[PDB]
RNA sequence: AAGUGAACAGAAUUAAACAGUUACGAAA
């Protein structure tokens, strides 16, 4: 869960990392804006929400090279269905955490 | 500083015990002299009512029952949990590091009756023997120690390494502390968790503040990582040196 | 004798407004100024104690004339509307909000609405260099209601100052529609609206005299 | 006293213009430079921070003696029409905006529009080459009003110098006609006008003197 | 909805796609100019634009290759007919966005 | 000290040009390069984008001393005039152009008029083959003219060379009128012609003494 | 009455992505 997040994003290739923190804005509104809100209705209402996660996981790694070579190592869209439930969902939601801790510590 | 106080009673070990045959070392010499026993407990007198006025000098305090067994302190905590340890450090010297010594701080309210007071204070140090003999209690009953190891690592470069570190971000900065002495409170829940979530939090406090200095936060920064995942029990010295620093400027 | 005189009013955010709260504690996202919210859902709550102040603030200033020092010590006409920390005859207040939700969400997620805060992006020049530190802010949504209801009560004894009491919260409430409400709010971020102001008696003590 | 003068106005946009909204935070269209809008309907609406940021400033380079290093830090005579984070006499300002929205949908409907917000293309030269990185923005529409309140309030001692202040405010937004408004305009894409510029009393303490 | 558009949308011929996101940007401006309007007021007072949407999946259909093989294999002209009502109309513009995101990524 | 000076002229065009709007966004007619015209009316509206990039690309080659190769990065005499996006010292631009609208219309109708755009046949030839590619192009109206407004402003310091700056834009808006405008003019669509130069002071702080 | 299918590349980039004046106020 948080354990291997400190080994298979810190092993990459050229350092000097040009991503940062605000470019990443658009997709990750997204996750934190779900697990806030699974939680008082139930998961069979909001339909809506949840295919257009997928999207954003899509239009965005085609478009910037630092999107593609992160989501085939960390595997984003194999995790995207095996969730079907709102208590396997609130597992995915704290995954997506660990991937931004651990890339702020090494650079920015 | 706060309108607080600390009540600390010092009490020696090693003393009750071991003091009739604790002069065995040579099969020659009968060492079961009375003149051996009574300079002997002499000598120790000496400094547990004598010599304390004597360093008690430039500080405000108030001793309360002098003896060679177990005293009463009461005053300003300013300079109380200061004083409580260096006092040990005179022993260990005269004694050539044979007797170990036992005390504990407790901090209450303001104008509190004392029956229960100083009732509650001395429960820390029944509680600290769980150990051996050589411990001692801070605020609760969780911060038991080796109380000779509170100077040897929270007061070493715990306490002296931050004085003068955090102190420039102070003010403008204080409400920063208090998310590391919280983040350190559900630690039973997830360990997997409580590890990530340190490694976010941590890491905004090197742009935030002034980067043209760069031996600002360097040495803060790389002291906090392995103070924290080395040990289990090594934890609670980095929770309790960073608990102290705020309560050093406040109001 | 003895009443419980409850003003019902729905506060109409004609503005999307911005109130600080509480950072580094709810999510990671805890960027561009977050604003606290409800502890248990995601519906923006807005905080009493930012209405309690804005009010008194704006009402001692027309209604004395010597210039407040401190906070509980103006005048006295209207220290025991809010309350006096240095007086000894009164010390409980008569004006007692509450913290309002946004009850609006009946209908909202009908007309597509995809989170209920917004990041607004702006910047500031230093009017010697270039653009530096582009900061960001969070606000709110637009249009939006709020159960606000006033609880006021009467001493029975100091019973004389109803017709006066009225005519203060009136004109209070309708000054603050003319002003801004929140943290930041001077580019013109607040200006409320209180829609719907009606009154009730829910204890059954006292008639009804006036509605709005 | 205390009043509250209101000074409504409709701002005209003679030209269309551009403002930067929100980038990768909205829809799957984030692209082709995305501007604000309304977070529930689709009306686009123009910001109060683009305004307060851009009135100061050309107010600030014309009646001052020093050139302003630093904000919140340039001469005295409009340090308090829009605030002073410095100063320890005065801290909150005398003029209040207000985020205006398009209200000129009562008769665009009539005239068959496709969108409220068209994209335009442009590109650039990098001259050695020819056609190179085909960009793209956004612009709105033109001639669309605006219902602009400005907020003006005195504090009962400042009474000596209200006339004063009308000449300052009426050259500010005489001025800014002259001037682009939002982003990139240095093309020619700003440049508002304020059309029906007339002035009333709500709170009624103050006499109504002025109007153009 | 979003299973089924990962498959059939790979499905094609030749590779090395010459249609890049550029060139359809004209059918594709008042699918995403109508979900956000239909959102406001009601379905049947906006009668001079529905009409109008069908006519762009049409014109543009003939003048060029690149179209008539995409809505034959999607079914775009099914979709249209069906639609009635304006919770219906939403689900038809969420679909839209799958065409568009999964497009790219194999390519461009 | 602060002025505003206004550049009033028409921009007469002798030939219709051709301006390429936005490809693939248009209504009815989007055939053979749709011509961007205005968001609410028919009228076409010439882009001042267009008048920034061909203005200075024709200036950047007879007032200069090193050969360019990026923009914002050009000599130093022209560069205050249109912005820097290198030099720390200055950044905003002391020119400010206007998308001018046709104000012909006026008196166009009396002359009797079909249409404002005409579809004319211009294809090519294969040369070793016959006809090949019988493409098409969309021209404007002739003989039409433009409310042209030039904003230009001094910033106080900026006095000591006010003279030096009059030539620079008299006679880079003459070049202009022995040159193509807009896009595709080399078979002869642009060559416009400034008509009634002349210069006026709105904000009143400068005396007149340009005028021809 | 007379083959008429605007062809071919780049699909928004390089600065800057929390700066500061600062914290239990008067009772037991």
């Amino acid at each position: 869960k948080a354990e291997r997040a400190i080994s298979l994003l810190e092993k990459d290739n050229k350092g000097n990392y040009l991503l940062t923190t605000s470019q990443i804005r658009k997709l990750l509104s997204l996750c934190s804006s779900l697990y806030d809100r699974s939680k008082e209705r139930k998961f069979d209402e909001l339909i809506n929400d949840v295919s257009y996660l997928r999207v954003q996981f899509v239009y965005q790694a085609g478009r910037e090279i630092a999107v593609k070579d992160l989501i085939e190592k960390a595997q984003i869209l194999e995790a995207l269905k095996e969730i079907k439930d709102r208590e396997t969902l609130q597992r995915f939601c704290r995954y997506m955490e660990a991937l931004v801790a651990y890339f702020k510590f090494y650079g920015g | 500083g706060i309108k607080r106080l600390a009540v600390v009673r010092l009490d020696v070990d090693d003393l009750g015990a071991a003091f009739m045959a604790g002069f065995s070392r040579q099969g020659n010499g009968q060492y079961s002299t009375l003149s051996r026993s009574a300079t002997f407990s002499r000598s120790m007198s000496l400094f547990f009512k004598v010599y304390i006025n004597q360093f008690a000098s430039d500080k405000k305090l108030s001793i309360i029952y002098a003896g060679g067994d177990d005293v009463f302190a009461i005053g300003s905590w300013q300079d109380i949990i200061a004083f409580t340890v260096e006092l040990r450090q005179n022993f260990i010297k005269w004694t050539n590091g044979k007797l170990t010594l036992s005390a504990g701080i407790g901090l209450f309210a303001d104008k509190t009756p004392i029956s229960l007071m100083a009732h509650q204070t001395g429960e820390l140090e029944e509680a600290a023997k769980g150990n051996e003999k050589d411990s001692i209690s801070l605020f609760s009953s969780d911060y038991t120690f080796k109380f000779d190891r509170f100077i040897t690592n929270v007061y070493d470069d715990k306490l002296e390494q931050i004085r003068y570190f955090f102190n420039h971000q102070d003010e403008r900065g204080k409400n920063f502390i208090y998310k590391l002495i919280e983040l350190l409170r559900n630690y039973e829940s997830e360990e997997k968790m409580n590890v990530a979530r340190l490694a976010y939090y941590l890491t905004r406090l090197e742009e935030l503040t002034d980067k043209d200095e760069r031996d600002k936060f360097k040495q803060f920064k790389k002291l906090f990582f392995k103070w924290y995942t080395n040990n289990e029990s090594d934890r609670k010295e980095a929770e309790l040196a960073l608990l102290l620093y705020v309560y050093e400027i406040r109001k | 004798t003895f009443a419980k005189i409850k003003f019902s009013a729905q506060i109409r955010l004609e503005t999307g407004l911005h109130i600080g709260g509480s950072d580094a504690f709810a999510a990671i996202g805890a960027i561009a100024s977050p604003v606290i919210k409800d502890p248990i859902t995601n519906i923006p709550i807005i905080p009493g104690s930012s209405l309690k102040g804005k009010m008194r603030t704006l009402l001692a200033k027309v209604y004395n004339e010597k210039v407040a020092e401190k906070p509980s010590d103006d005048s006295d006409i209207l220290s025991r509307l809010f309350g006096n920390s240095k007086d000894k005859r009164f010390k409980m207040g008569r004006l007692i909000f509450r913290d309002a939700f946004l009850s609006n969400a009946d209908e909202l997620d009908s007309l597509g609405v995809r989170s209920y805060t917004e990041v607004k992006f702006e910047n500031t020049i230093d009017r010697i260099t270039a653009e530096a530190n582009p900061r960001q802010i969070e606000r709110a949504i637009r249009n939006s209601t709020f159960d606000f209801e006033l609880i006021y009560e009467i001493t029975d004894e100091n019973e004389n100052q109803v017709e006066e009491d009225f005519k203060v919260i009136r004109d209070g409430l309708k000054l603050l529609e003319l002003d801004y409400l929140g943290g930041s709010g001077s580019r013109g971020y607040g200006k409320v609206a209180f829609e719907k102001l009606k009154a009730t008696t829910v204890f059954g003590n006292y008639d009804v005299k006036t509605l709005n």
